RNA sequence: GCUUCGGGGAGGCGGCAAUAUCCUGUGAUCCGGAGAUUUCUGAAUGGGGAAACCCACUUACCAUAAGGUAGGUAUCUUGAAGAAGCGAACGAGGGGAAGUGAAACAUCUCAGUACCCUUAGGAAAAGACAUCAAAUGAGAUUCCCCAAGUA
RNA sequence: CCUGUAUUCGAAACAUUAGCGUUAACAUAUUAAGUAGGGCGGGACACGAGAAAUCCUGUCUGAAGAUGGGGGGACCAUCC
RNA sequence: GGGUCAGCGACUUAUAUUCUGUAGCAAGGUUAACCGUUUAGGGGAGCCGUAGGGAAACCGAGUCUUAAUAGGGCGUAGUUGCAGGGUAUAGACCCGAAACCGAGUGAUCUAUCCAUGAGCAGGUUGAAAGUGCCGUAACAGGCACCGGAGGACCGAACCCACUGUCGUUGAAAAGCCAGGGGAUGACUUGUGGAUAGGGGUGAAAGGCUAAUCAAACUCGGUGAUAGCUGGUUCUCCC
RNA sequence: UUUAUUAAAAACACAGCACUCUGCAAACACGAAAGUGGACGUAUAGGGUGUGAUGCCUGCCCGGUGCUGGAAGGUUAAUU
RNA sequence: GGGUUCUAACUCAGGUAUAACAAUACCGAGGACAAUGUAUGGUGGGUAGUUUGACUGGGGCGGUCU
């Protein structure tokens, strides 16, 4: 799953940069508790904006 | 002898009554083999 | 039923066949797994009946197109 | 059995099955088109039930008594309109045997047949090439005769 | 001899069929991705896994996207 | 095997193929589906014959094998209709299984269970417990009274079925008579309900599941199959 | 209690004994699943098996087949 | 290349609220296990379809089958 980060967590990235980590990771934990979005071109045109 | 057959009208009207042929959906299928027959009584 | 919402994938029929080439009548099940799909669109967690190819159309296409897709399709 | 609109012109009130009272040129009986009435059970649909039964609620009106008249009150789907149930064969789809044959029998055959289930229309399905062909190429689908009991 | 036959024929009313006109219900894609293809297990193809092309999919996967892709009975190249 | 008589009763139909007879054409014969104011006429796709050899390519009155050109193998009047004999696929000359499979109907009989009611004349026997007295250091123990337990006893109704006779085309598709067992319990019985077939239920006999049970009944597959039994109808000639 | 309809018995059952399983969403059973009985019970409870009041008792054998425990070694599927 | 921990998937035939079942929300308890889908080895008379030859001084047993 391809996803930009909204907050600095370890292992993983900065803020904002686009990373590609397990299905399960992305989709269970972090889009649901609001730590990431996933990639599209409708999310990077929001939060580059 | 208590023979095989011994009448009773209320769990004869029970077992085959046309309400009862009516619930469930095979017994439809009995009362319109029936009709289709042409038997003049459907049932008990 | 057991049968896949998203998709409609349910139970297929087929042989099970031995070594001696003896047909059996068999089904082959889907992987149905009920799964809690957050939803921001309506900030809450909808529970789904879902197959895996499901939760990967999910993935895919997004829960607001897959759910948008089951209301048109019917029951939600 | 009633009303109306047409036909018809001398008998008629259905049959076993006649009798009696009667009707009929003021057009009867009879035939064709339309309309009205159409008890109760039955999808039965106000609730229930051992079908032709029991019990109701409510709107309006009437009666003054212990009622009558005309309605409304099932469920589901869609956003007030639909649906339900029944009934030949054919179509499409979801499941799907075994006797039998092989001179036994398990692969195989029977056969995707019998049967069960769902659901339409006068038909259904299919249908226009991401199809064949390799001939000078043809040009959707469907059905018939060959190819051929051949590969 | 009677009812008939050849022949010519009638409709107040209603149904049905076709042509035309009009209305109100629905529909009106714009070129196609979890799709083609592939591994495993099955099914259908006259074809019983067979050297087995082609189609469908329960499971896991998964492109190119016209400078591309499918088929031409394993498969490769050329050709159509 | 047949009581007798009268009636019905069993080699068929469709297609394919081989041989024979007959008819038309004859190195040619014939059309199928279809069109058709439809038995005519059209329709030459297709089929058989006319050439065979070899697995095949390939060749061809030849060809295959072979190094061989030797040797050897195989080769050097039909067709379309009609009729008949046979064969192949279909039920296939007729009747006849025990069986197997699918879907339904059955617990008004019977097996167990659930809920709710009812029944058990009459007469006996006398457990625990209890009371009182004696007695014990207290216990214990003893006696008398009282008490009414028991899958307790005798015995009707009720339930059952151990013996014998009768009956056996019975009064009865399981009975009658004389005896017999239980008879306050693991009892009997009324009403309603629940369990359904490879399933149920079974104090267990493969017992019962509607006079049918080592797999109920009805319909359907089904005209199951039967190298088996039975039958197979007029006449004469070789 | 039993073979309704040729067998009522030494047969079945029985109280009692033993082994074994089950920590509860118990084991076990019906069912495709849901849902049920077990049980609105909880190891003094429930299931299965054998024996069958009671008195005295219940000897030897783990080689075979089961069951329980163990994995040092050999062999071993899909998959890759 | 194995373990330990965590929770956010998943489970509860646990508590509270929701009239009751169920679902849902929170709490609590587990937790990448359990369970289920496909594939696959083992076991499996629990259940099915079947086979289990012939000669023979009847059959079986013995003997024989070229």
């Amino acid at each position: 799953m391809q996803i930009i980060l909204l907050q600095r967590i370890v292992n993983l990235g900065k803020l904002g940069e686009t990373v590609d980590v397990k299905p399960g990771y992305g989709r269970n934990f972090l889009i649901p508790l609001g730590k990431a979005l996933p990639a599209t071109a409708a999310n990077i045109e929001k939060f580059e904006a | 002898m208590k023979r095989t057959f011994q009448p009773s009208v209320i769990k004869r009207k029970r077992t085959h009554g046309f309400r009862a042929r009516m619930a469930t959906k095979k017994g439809r299928q009995v009362l319109a083999r029936r009709r289709a027959k042409g038997r003049h009584r459907l049932t008990v | 039923s057991r049968v896949c919402q998203v998709t409609g994938k349910r139970p297929m029929v087929g042989n099970n066949v031995s070594h001696a080439n003896n047909k059996t009548r068999r089904r082959f099940l889907p992987n149905l797994h009920h799964h809690r799909f957050w939803v921001e669109s309506e900030n809450r967690f909808v529970r789904l009946r879902i197959s895996t190819k499901g939760m990967r159309i999910i993935d895919k296409l997004g829960i607001d197109k897959v759910l948008v897709d089951l209301r048109a399709q019917g029951q939600k």
